[PDB]
Parts: structure tokens; C-alpha cells; sequence
């Protein structure tokens, strides 16, 4: 329920 | 390296793949990224929740 | 607790919230199921695959 | 990477 992302 | 995600903007295509508009948490909007679908997968609660906001409005619309 | 998924077929929304139907690996059709979007994160790009096969109809 | 998904 951590919400994260890769970057460009 | 993975950066914490506030909140999903926008869905849109780039040469026939889908990409989201992400707001990076503890970032200004200026910072927000478009990043292609196959990069979201750890913030997908995020993502559905963008989803849901889509087809409430297109039910707004249609109604 | 992760299956291997072989192919999303399709996207829909319940009671508000949006499910995609999935083929799992090594597993006929009569298994597929419709999953949250929340479950299917580590699949993103079969998830792409099905995404991009629509807007290209 | 191994596509993989929950079920339920």
C-alpha cells in the first residue's frame, strides 16, 4: 500500500 | 529507484502506447513526468483511483 | 501469492472501480478472472499490451 | 521481467 514509480 | 507518488493527472498515447501524468509526492507540479503504463505498477492503487475518477465523468456525460 | 499471467483480455468497471480480465499461465480460458487493477501492478506491461491493442481499433 | 498478478 506504498505507492511508488520509476522516473524518466 | 523508485520516488513516492502523490496522485495520477492523465492518461494519454505516445505512438500507440498508453503513458500516465504522475505528481511525485514532496515534488511541485513543474516536476510532474509522463511515464509509460509499464511504470506504475507499484502505485497502481493510485492509478485505479485516477481510473474511477475517468468513468465518473464519462457517466456525467452520458447521463 | 503472484500467478504467472499470460494475456489481459479485458477491462471493465464495477460498482465504480476497474477490474482487467486476466489468462493466467498454464491455464486454460474457464480460469480467467476479472482482477482489481490494484492486483495486476506487477503485469503493467501486458496490462500496456491490451491497452494499446484497443486504441489501435 | 516475469508477469505476475494476485488473485482474488
Amino acid at each position: 500500500t506504498k505507492q511508488t514509480a520509476r522516473k524518466s | 529507484e523508485e520516488y513516492v507518488v502523490e496522485k495520477i493527472l492523465g492518461k494519454r498515447f505516445v505512438n500507440g502506447r498508453p503513458q500516465v501524468l504522475v505528481k511525485w509526492s514532496g515534488f511541485p507540479n513543474e516536476n510532474n513526468t509522463w511515464e509509460p503504463l509499464e511504470n506504475v505498477g507499484n502505485c497502481m492503487k493510485l492509478v485505479s483511483d485516477f481510473e474511477s475518477e475517468v468513468f465518473r465523468l464519462h457517466r456525467k456525460a452520458a447521463a
